[PDB]
């Protein structure tokens, strides 16, 4: 288990992909022309996770960049480390989907997904052992929600025995004004269901409220937004990308994070909260670390983790820091809060540290949760979708793509469905 | 002559290893290149031409980061290349996939490489696997390799050192299921398995040794004493000696209780500012605070009692020492062992890694027995397993490995048996 | 007493002394092969005896080989067991492995199937 | 009726034997490179009953020397009188017998045994008239106890007509090696009461009791309980070793003492007792036949004896020997069987033991000594109701018929013993 | 001429023998070279043309130390080789081993020297045989002996001098058996046996010659003194008992019945005036001097002869015979005549030089045959008894081929040679 697969799809996938990889690259000592520049072996030591060796002592994101509309990729090459990124790895349409679930799902992006798999086998044969992809994209969009389900579909059939993984964003109004993004969103969620082993739930709706009531930001932008998501990206790739003892890999996550295949959806938290490109004058405790990370002002997804019960948790911290002082702040936090771990899984939560804190800041604190409380994610894009499908708002522009209204109803059926095994599991007792 | 072969599984088995063959190394005065400047360390050691001795190991484990080590370590000249065998991909700490998936392109390997030192003993004695209960490796590969012993060997003798997982220094939250399975599968196959509890090794390296934050080296060099203790007997000439056999015939009553409980002493902090007695160590055998399984044995019933005495030991003190034991009422042995002790004497005084945290000691003990009192080890398991087990919890990835739920609950009831069993023997 | 003489001779002399007569006048009343017979009947005694302890002996002998041949028997079953139990757990798992990535193609290949329906659909219109 | 060939087993049976062969060369004055350095021809009169005369004037003991494993033997070949044994009377395994008697009786014992009858066989057609055998072991163990009996009875398979006798060393819980002894040293008495013309009970618990009761020692260990084991197997060979009137032998011992074939086991004591590196006539009588001198774990008025031979060393008025011991045959007459007139035979020899100048030794054939058989008996049955450890002999190929047998066996013996103590005239 | 072989089986009739050819040598003027500076001494010694006397004896023991006690004593020169006759394994104090196993092997070789003895003789008497009853070879081959000799020597008499076994000086516990066995398979075969029991010498020695604990030597040097006095007058030209034929004649008048009572006087110790006649002649009624324990007051006299030897007158004797007729009641039975035999041999009594024995001038020996002496066999039959009751020891016997029958038809012909010595005793 070594190299991952990164592919990025739309106009929110390709931003947030960018950030990713101009915030790892710092960490990993990386300039935007591909050449090393940093002090430390620890660096480099698994680079090739996400980065193939170039000729020239040079790095090359091992990343795959597809959308339908031709901007976006004009705006990454733009865009800082715009030109670190193998050429040939960019795949482009030339007409958006129009927000249009289908159009990247059945018609537009079905026509460009065989350009996509030229690039991804040719870097996934390159690997000497692949662990698997990682996608990032939106699902109330319609090309990273529809043609990056669609994609994933595609990838799983050639490589079904690698994990398929995704940082999948949650559309909320307070973000976007497109009111088919319920239709998007619940038509992504029965692909991700079924055909991925981990996803990471970014809401949309929690990164605004972190912006305007903590951030104070009265109207936040995408860059707002997109800084709380790098700074999440980077703290649970961490174990991934840097020598710990625990020498973490994608499946070990999935084995110990879920505990039914279905329920793969991840409530991530981060500690400490900041505005992007702002001066930290204090640092964070660990105890404050500790108590900030499973606070509900903290999650990427708009979800009060006390609403439910953790299955499992994996935590990293970042900086330097007393291992010990981490060891006990974890063992309280558990022991005072234990009505919010199911008792049916025993020690149901990890915990690894890093010395290496990210740019900005001292020290850190990064939480992934399988907490029953995501079901409040589905329960509220399950409520705007009905909203809408009660009236058959907007059918036409998915049925003149050629689908039928059958599969809405299946991938409603198959949320609630979703929504009902997490509450299942969060009343369940040990006796 | 009298040969015996170790096998190192996983990375518990690998790091294990390592600070065993350092002891041995240094117990024997064999350099890390196996020159060297009393033969019966042969039984651990061939010799090739060049007066070169190389231990008589495999190292196996399913990813190459740990034993890579080795091969750019100290000891990397200590080893043949071809004794130290990995994969590329680790089982991700799935029993299904150190049995299965995974482990079967590579089983082959290990038992040739197996079989060709089989072929360099002309008394091979048996099989020492050392492993952890609780990694896709350490579990379901060697469910795997003993199997294939079985197969290759017959009833050719096979122990096993076991881990047995702690939550204080844990990897997985499957590990209670990787536990039971691989002792179900193993159980027909093991003549003698030693436990050792993760989580008693780090309350002796806290309270004894002073070490806050104990890693997996102290955890290590501390079990490597204990293993040395054991094999001390079959590495070195000594006044009373204790072979392989004689373990197997002293400690396990029936085929399936053959689980006996270690016990170290003494344990002194190599930074303490008086050398104990042959008694004393000999009483630490029995209080609760030096076992290497958190159990409690005052609350069971002892069917037999190995001591493995080394150093300045002389036996007017063990049978004085012993005959004390005798007269301890919270001492009971079961009504169908009329004599229940067994004691072996080697005079080498044990040694220590220099920078190590234990400290150098004139005179020590490693008591082996078999109580009842194990028992509650097994029952800690179960239960963790029949948590998880009545949600079917994680058990999807062991099925998508080919395995089925039928696996689980007769391993399950082999587990269920096996605490019947030491019921059982408890009667009068 | 009545004096009798009875002899007289260079080294010694003899005679009767007689103190009363009798109260009663008068006086009231194997070959070679038999001998070696009952020696060699002996023998044969001796013979039998020594030949029912050996025969006792041998019967002991044939015992030990006996249980030699158990044991190994018993490690041969052993080996026989063992092999065919971890060749039918092998190739079960194998089985029930290839049969669940075969499902899960399967079902891909559903959605393939239905994604040609849905472009179909839409021409249609 | 001239040579005994002696034969160790196992590592009781070769410390013992070792022990033995010190203190004997001692008497006979023989150094440890075989030399004579004697004061007294009476040393060498009868001297080829136990060694070789070796070209070069030295004397080589006539002993084989057995293990299946190489430690015991390695440890002797370095004792004192190490040097003393021809190298090539040394057979040994490599592979050990586990403890176990199904090991040294069937499966490394085989292995071995032929290499130890080929010692054998040419160290008997060496002698002029070959008296017997005698055989040094423990029955606790796997080595002497399970291949020992398997040596006895394939030596009476080849020399049917030989006096077979043994040295037996009898385990108890007080000084143990292994949990197993019960079912050992069961499984060895059954081979024993079948096979051999006359053993020689020593106690394990009668060692330790004399060790700790009457020579006052805390803690004893195997050298203690050894030094009454070579002064106990000195004495009883006395008159094989030394020119009496008796000219004692083997076969004719087993004559007079042995009335019944299966009740051949001796019970033997030694007076004065003494304890390692620290008197008169009626008292060596009485001291005799006392329960703190029984080198077996039995009290001789707990029964009567069938047949005694006593032997008095050094100097002594042979008139008051006979005196006392007549004195105590008529007090304790209630313990003697009323059926075997004149069953108590006396010796004498005049060279006394090393460091004593008076020393008694008693070999009693006693139906007490169904006391020893009645505790391994009881020993056994609690581990074989139960079953514990017999997978380690199964699984060697035995039987669990052969267990039952054997501790039927073994009953029987202590009901024979009965049988004859209820007897009356 | 009236030739005499002795044959001394098992090492109770060899040092007895030893004892007995010491002091014929002594009484002849017979060195231990054999050289010689009356002729009946060619009876027991024949004569080599070299000019030696050569004892006519064989002597058996199937033990070389017993034998080489001769091969290299002092009287060694006396013998040939081919008349000590040994072999590897003794009878193990066994009967049946002597009898069966040992006597078949062994049986013909010692008819062969013995028939080198007897193809020597112009006029052959028979045989002196001495032995114990308590040995396996004593017992068991002495018996096989005395039933090959009767087959080989129809007509020769053949007189035993048999061991009566002793508990104060025995040697095995199970002497009443092999006992009672050669008593039994003899008992056919032997005209005349003179017992001698092992208690009543060592007690005469004791008593008589102040020694605490008496050897084998103190016994067998007694023992001669007895033998001599029987043999004295087959040696010299006496007048009584001048042939074997005449011990039956004087002393047997029953064939069964042919143990007679033997009692010497005087013995007197050397490191200790002459006792006359009629004292020596007291001796020989008081059962403190008899070679076997029995009580003569119990019993009825058959025949009785008075042996003086050295300085006696027949007028002293005479003289000494009618003092006790007076004083002392000597019951005959009914059909034989009240009185003695009596018989002087001027040749004096003879001791070994340095014994403990002092020399006497006269000495008297008195062959009776009384039928007290069944309390002997008495005693013999309780022990057998009870040991057999219990089948004691009997497997030693059967083992060697000997079947267990054969113990009770012997203790049958014991128990019916008691009721012979009842029925004429009445
Ligand atoms: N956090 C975050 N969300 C974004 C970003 N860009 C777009 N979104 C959200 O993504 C959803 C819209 O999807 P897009 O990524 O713009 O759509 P697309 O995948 O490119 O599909 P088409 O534009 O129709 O071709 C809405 O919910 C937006 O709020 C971004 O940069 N950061
Ligand atoms: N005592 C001790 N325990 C260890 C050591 N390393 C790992 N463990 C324990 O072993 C268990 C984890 O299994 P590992 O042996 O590390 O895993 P593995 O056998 O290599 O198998 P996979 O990694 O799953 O393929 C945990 O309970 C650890 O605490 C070690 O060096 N010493
Ligand atoms: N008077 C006397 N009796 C003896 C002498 N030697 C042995 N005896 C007695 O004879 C009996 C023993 O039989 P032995 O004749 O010595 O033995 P053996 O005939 O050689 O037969 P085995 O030795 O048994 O083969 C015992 O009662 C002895 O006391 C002796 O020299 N003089
Ligand atoms: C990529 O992000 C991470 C991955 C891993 C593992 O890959 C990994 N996880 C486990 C594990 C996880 C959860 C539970 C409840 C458990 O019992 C064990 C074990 C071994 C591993 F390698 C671990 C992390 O931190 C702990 C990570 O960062 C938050
Ligand atoms: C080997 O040690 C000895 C051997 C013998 C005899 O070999 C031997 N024993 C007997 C004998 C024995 C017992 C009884 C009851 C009996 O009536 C006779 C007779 C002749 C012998 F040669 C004798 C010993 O002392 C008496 C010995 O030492 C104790
Ligand atoms: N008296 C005595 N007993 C011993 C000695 N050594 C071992 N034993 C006993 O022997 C038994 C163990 O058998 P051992 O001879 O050591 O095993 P083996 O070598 O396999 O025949 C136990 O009952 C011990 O009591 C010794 O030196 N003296
Ligand atoms: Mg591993």
């Amino acid at each position: 288990m070594r190299e991952i697969v990164h592919i990025q799809a739309g106009q929110c996938g390709n931003q947030i992909g960018a950030k990713f990889w101009e915030v790892i690259s710092d960490e990993h000592g990386i300039d935007p022309t591909g050449s090393y520049h940093g002090d430390s072996d620890l660096q480099l030591e698994r680079i090739n996770v996400y980065y193939n060796e170039a000729t020239g002592n040079k790095y090359v994101p091992r990343a795959i960049l597809v959308d339908l509309e031709p901007g976006t990729m004009d705006s990454v090459r733009s865009g800082p480390f715009g030109q670190i990124f193998r050429p040939d790895n960019f795949v482009f349409g030339q007409s958006g989907a129009g927000n249009n679930w289908a159009k990247g799902h059945y018609t537009e992006g079905a026509e460009l997904v065989d350009s996509v798999l030229d690039v991804v086998r040719k870097e996934s044969e390159s690997c000497d052992c692949l662990q698997g992809f990682q996608l990032t994209h939106s699902l109330g969009g319609g090309t990273g929600s529809g043609m990056g389900t669609l994609l994933i579909s595609k990838i799983r059939e050639e490589y079904p025995d690698r994990i398929m993984n995704t940082f999948s964003v949650m559309p909320s109004p307070k973000v976007s004004d497109t009111v088919v993004e319920p239709y998007n969103a619940t038509l992504s969620v029965h692909q991700l269901v079924e055909n991925t082993d981990e996803t990471y739930c970014i809401d949309n709706e929690a990164l605004y409220d972190i912006c305007f009531r903590t951030l104070k930001l009265t109207t936040p932008t995408y860059g707002d937004l997109n800084h709380l998501v790098s700074a999440t990206m980077s703290g649970v790739t961490t174990c991934l990308r840097f020598p710990g003892q625990l020498n973490a890999d994608l499946r070990k996550l999935a084995v110990n994070m879920v505990p039914f295949p279905r329920l793969h959806f991840f409530m991530p938290g981060f500690a400490p909260l900041t505005s992007r490109g702002s001066q930290q004058y204090r640092a964070l405790t660990v105890p404050e670390l500790t108590q900030q990370m499973f606070d509900s002002k903290n999650m990427m997804a708009a979800c009060d983790p006390r609403h439910g019960r953790y299955l499992t948790v994996a935590a990293i911290f970042r900086g330097r820091m007393s291992m010990k002082e981490v060891d006990e702040q974890m063992l309280n936090v558990q022991n005072k809060n234990s009505s919010y771990f199911v008792e049916w899984i025993p020690n149901n939560v990890k915990t690894a540290v890093c010395d290496i804190p990210p740019r900005g800041l001292k020290m850190s604190a990064t939480f992934i949760g399988n907490s029953t409380a995501i079901q409040e994610l589905f329960k509220r894009i399950s409520e705007q979708f009905t909203a809408m499908f009660r009236r058959k708002a907007f059918l036409h522009w998915y049925t003149g793509e050629g689908m039928d209204e059958m599969e809405f109803t299946e991938a409603e059926s198959n949320m609630n469905d979703l929504v009902s095994e997490y509450q299942q599991y969060q009343d369940a007792t040990a006796d | 002559m009298r040969e015996c072969i170790s096998i190192h599984v996983g990375q518990a088995g690998v790091q294990i290893g390592n600070a065993c063959w350092e002891l041995y190394c240094l117990e024997h005065g064999i350099q890390p290149d196996g020159q060297m400047p009393d033969d019966s360390f042969n039984t651990f050691f061939s010799e090739t031409g060049a007066g070169k001795h190389v231990p008589r190991a495999v190292f196996v484990d399913l990813e190459p980061t740990v034993i890579d080590e080795v091969r750019t370590g100290t000891y990397r000249q200590l080893f043949h290349p071809e004794q130290l065998i990995t994969g590329k991909e680790d089982a991700a700490n799935n029993y299904a996939r150190g049995h299965y998936t995974i482990g079967k392109e590579i089983i082959d390997l290990v038992l040739d490489r197996i079989r060709k030192l089989a072929d360099q003993c002309t008394g091979l004695q048996g099989f020492l696997v050392f492993h952890s209960f609780g990694g896709g490796t350490g579990s379901g590969f060697t469910s795997l390799l003993m199997e294939r012993l079985s197969v290759d060997y017959g009833k050719k003798s096979k122990l096993e050192f076991s881990i047995y997982p702690a939550p204080q220094v844990s990897t997985a939250v499957v590990e209670p299921y990787n536990s039971i399975l691989t002792t179900h599968t193993t159980l027909e196959h093991s003549d003698c398995a030693f436990m050792v509890d993760n989580e008693a090794i780090y309350d002796i390296c806290r309270r004894n040794l002073d070490i806050e934050r104990p890693t997996y080296t102290n955890l290590n060099r501390l079990i490597s004493q204990i293993v040395s203790s054991i094999t001390a007997s079959l590495r070195f000439d000594g006044a009373l000696n204790v072979d392989l056999t004689e373990f197997q015939t002293n400690l396990v009553p029936y085929p399936r209780i053959h689980f006996p409980l270690a016990t170290y002493a003494p344990v002194i902090s190599a930074e303490k500012a008086e050398q104990l007695s042959v008694a004393e160590i000999t009483n630490a055998c029995f209080e609760p605070a030096n076992q290497m399984v958190k159990c409690d044995p005052r609350h069971g019933k002892y069917m037999a009692c190995c001591l493995l005495y080394r150093g300045d030991v002389v036996p007017k003190d063990v049978n004085a020492a012993i005959a004390t034991i005798k007269t301890k009422r919270s001492i009971q042995f079961v009504d169908w062992c009329p004599t229940g002790f067994k004691v072996g004497i080697n005079y080498q005084p044990p040694t220590v890694v220099p920078g190590g945290d234990l400290a150098k000691v004139q005179r020590a003990v490693c008591m082996l027995s078999n109580t009842t009192a194990i028992a509650e080890a097994w029952a800690r398991l179960d239960h963790k397993f029949d948590l998880m087990y009545a949600k079917r919890a994680f058990v999807h990835w062991y099925v998508g490995e080919g395995m089925e739920e039928g696996e689980f609950s007769e391993a399950r009831e082999d587990m269920a048996a096996l605490e019947k069993d030491y019921e059982e023997v408890g009667v009068d | 007493m009545e004096v009798i003489e009875l002899n007289k001779a260079t080294s010694g002399q003899s005679w009767e002394v007689i103190l009363k007569p009798p109260s009663f006048d008068g006086v009231p009343e194997p070959s070679l092969e038999e001998i070696q017979k009952k020696l060699e009947a002996a023998e044969e005694r001796r013979k039998y005896q020594e030949a029912e302890l050996l025969k006792h002996l041998a019967e002991k002998r044939e015992h030990e080989r006996e249980v030699i041949q158990k044991a190994i028997e018993e490690n041969n079953n052993f080996i026989k067991m063992a092999k065919e139990k971890l060749a039918q757990k092998m190739e079960s798992n194998k089985e029930n492995r290839e049969a669940h990535l075969a499902a899960m193609l399967e079902r891909l290949q559903e959605k393939d199937k239905h994604a040609e329906e849905v472009r179909k659909n839409k021409e249609l219109k």
